[PDB]
């Protein structure tokens, strides 16, 4: 036949008339064609090459768009809109048969091949889903919330009569519905049949959640969702938590004797999703050529720590303290007995309005594993591991918490100073041993939890006392403090400069903020830290050493002289260990002395801050020169 | 200050014990060069050798 005879129909309904043989491989003919020929007018055919990338990397998707099968068929753009399933398998085999041209193996190797229709014009809200749009081809947005396991699901059946014995042949399982046989062709009898998964074949199956997201929900309204069946290729594409547009077919679930609670024959609805969008720390060669061009550079920590948390203003201390606990150190097993952890713990103790929240959410949005967890609030992942029975699936679940989620990771802490007594053992515990341990249920086990954690945290009365010392100033007892790398104290002194221009930085991100108007790029060193993490691992050599005991004797017994609370052997590790980040910031494998300088002005000043006000007059004088 | 008098718990917790250690903060400039090297040895890996 021909376009406009296709376009002319004698059946009833679009698919009936598509159900028709001559229509239907004459829609066969007219696709074969479309895809074989179709050009830009560039001299280059985009899906004999999509074909030939889908051949190569051994992939069972074709993704066609749908302008350029509209702007040519368009009428077969308009049976694929309203009559989707059968156009999908026409245009399916279709396919299949283009990838047999190219590749004629490609046959036994795979089987099928999956159309993903792309660019979709026209844009459903879940909440605007009607009856007209069942078994049609509809493209919504949402946000995903909760997915299932992936779940075999029959393809191809085989089943054996109980009779004979015999395997009887394949047959295709629709989607749709379940499939039954009733003939054997060896015992020519209606037995009983038994499906046997050995020898049949299946696909993989998922169930979604969309939520329509919470910024184009009306005010007073409800956000509606939808659930999303995802097929073979197309599972666990979606992380829940993320915003995605879907294509598919909106269709009804069919369920025994309808709803009985309702009173009306009402049915329920999913979408079965041909196509999945989005609305990852993978470098590449020429990636981690300009890691090292960039990396060469003299100032490249100066200018990693103030492409540290953009929207903070003037906190420089704290942006070098959250860079060396993004960067990290080498933990180190000396002869498996003695165990050195390596990675920063930083504690933000500040007045509130200091913006240390916003810190903590730039390092989940910067960091590769970052889990927040808070003290006073309810909706977080929690800090302590639990085994749990869910109440309806009845099914025991082990968590290991934050602490234990947050392994080879970043644990961000608010509030701090808020907990309760068993989130104080499990963090006491994870900075004591990098370990969680659990005896309930009967498991009796231990999870990893060497995690960095960056903790945010408020002075008793909600103000900083300076007379006070840092002891004093936290409900933290000593031990809790003692595990800390850097304390970074944050106090609000009214000074008319800094204010002016922190209220000039306010004033102008709100100016620019609305609607109706150096520092690195960010994707750039999310994946220079993560490079940094895995490649680097610094170290440092035996004649480096007459100075660092050369500097701690000089620190100890001036902590002798004043009284304060004394410096141990951790402030040493913990200036062997921030000095290790440096060199990584750096790409460094050796820890050069001024990495080491650095690293002991971080720590002596992090020690300098955290003293009462009558000893850091004394101590400023005499570490100024480390301070510089 | 006591040794009973530093703790904070009963007194009659530390008959209980066996063998019991009071460690000290020695303050020393030559105790402190030693202990330094060593952690400088076990970090540097010429301690695991
Ligand atoms: N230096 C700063 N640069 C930019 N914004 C700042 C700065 N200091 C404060 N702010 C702003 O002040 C507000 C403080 O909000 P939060 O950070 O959420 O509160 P907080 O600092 O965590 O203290 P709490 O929650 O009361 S203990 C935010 O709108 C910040 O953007
Ligand atoms: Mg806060
Ligand atoms: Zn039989």
């Amino acid at each position: 036949l021909t376009l406009e005879s296709l376009s002319n129909v004698k059946a009833n309904s679009y698919s009936e008339w598509i159900t028709q043989p001559n229509v239907s491989r004459t829609i066969a003919r007219e696709l074969k064609s479309f895809l074989l020929e179709y050009t830009d007018e560039t001299g280059r055919s985009v899906y004999g090459a999509r074909i030939r990338t889908l051949g190569e990397m051994n992939s069972e998707s074709l993704e066609v768009n749908y302008r350029h099968l509209a702007e040519s068929k368009a009428i077969l753009a308009l049976f694929l809109a309203k009559c989707p399933e059968e156009m999908l398998k026409i245009f399916d085999l279709v396919a299949m048969e283009a990838t047999e041209l190219h590749y004629p193996d490609y046959a036994r190797i795979h089987s099928e091949i999956h159309v993903r229709i792309s660019d979709f014009p026209t844009i459903y809200s879940l909440r605007e889903l009607r009856e007209s749009n069942l078994s049609s081809l509809v493209r919504v947005t949402g946000v995903v919330t909760r997915r299932t396991g992936v779940f075999p699901q029959l393809k191809y059946v085989k089943f054996n009569c109980l009779k004979c014995g015999s395997i009887l042949g394949p047959f295709f399982q629709d989607s749709n519905e379940e499939i039954r046989i009733s003939f054997c062709t060896n015992c020519k009898s209606k037995g009983p049949f038994r499906v046997n998964g050995e020898k049949t074949v299946y696909r993989n199956y998922q169930r979604v959640t969309l939520q329509e997201a919470p910024g184009t929900v009306p005010p007073g309204r409800l956000p509606r969702h939808r659930e999303v069946i995802l097929l073979a290729d197309l599972v666990d594409v979606s992380k829940p938590g993320e915003e995605v547009e879907v294509t598919g077919i909106y269709k009804n679930n069919y369920d025994g004797n309808l709803n009985a609670k309702n009173g009306f024959p009402v049915f329920a609805t999913i979408i079965e999703a041909n196509s999945i969008k989005r609305r990852v720390f993978s470098w590449t060669e020429e990636e981690e050529r300009e890691f090292r061009k960039i990396s060469r550079d003299r100032g490249i920590i100066d200018k990693i720590i103030s492409s540290m948390a953009p929207s903070i203003y003037g906190h420089r201390d704290i942006k070098t303290a959250v860079a060396c606990s993004l960067f990290g150190g080498v933990p180190k097993n000396v002869n498996g007995k003695h165990s050195i952890r390596g990675d920063i713990n930083v504690l933000l103790l500040g007045d509130p309005g200091t913006a240390k929240s916003q810190i903590l959410k730039y390092v989940e949005k910067t960091a590769h594993r970052a889990v927040f967890a808070t003290g006073q609030g309810a909706s977080a992942v929690g800090l302590t591991a639990s085994v749990r029975k869910d109440p309806i699936t009845k099914e025991w679940t082990l968590e290991g918490g934050a602490l234990v989620l947050a392994d080879k990771g970043v644990c961000l802490i608010d509030e701090f100073d808020k907990m309760n007594d068993q989130d104080r053992t499990s963090i006491h515990e994870a900075m004591e041993q990098q370990s969680i341990s659990i005896s309930k249920a009967g498991i009796v086990t231990t999870l990893q939890a060497r995690c960095s954690i960056i903790a945010a945290a408020n002075p008793n009365g909600g103000r900083y006392n300076s007379t006070l010392p840092l002891a004093q100033n936290v409900s933290l007892t000593e031990p809790i403090l003692s595990r800390f790398d850097i304390l970074c104290v944050v106090r609000d002194l009214v000074d008319e400069e800094a204010d002016e221009r922190l209220a000039t930085f306010v004033v102008d991100s709100h100016v620019r903020s609305h609607p109706e108007n150096s520092p690195i790029p960010q994707e750039l060193l999310m994946k220079y830290i993560h490079y940094a993490r895995t490649k680097i691992y610094p170290k440092l050599h035996q004649m480096d050493m007459d100075k660092v005991s050369r500097v701690y004797a000089d620190l100890r017994r001036e902590s002798i002289s004043t009284g304060s609370f004394p410096i141990t052997v951790r402030h040493l590790e913990s200036i062997l260990r921030i000095a290790e980040s440096f060199a990584k910031m750096r790409l460094s494998e050796f820890v050069s002395s001024y990495d080491l300088d650095r690293a002991i002005k971080v720590v002596v000043d992090s020690f300098v801050d955290a003293q009462k006000v009558s000893v850091r007059r004394q101590l400023r004088r005499s570490f100024a020169i480390y301070t510089l | 200050k006591s040794p009973g008098d530093n703790i904070d718990f009963q007194t009659t917790i530390l008959s209980r014990f066996d063998m019991i250690f009071i460690v000290k903060d020695d303050h020393n400039e030559e105790r402190d060069i030693s202990i330094a090297n060593h952690v400088i040895n076990i970090h540097t890996g010429n301690a695991n050798a």
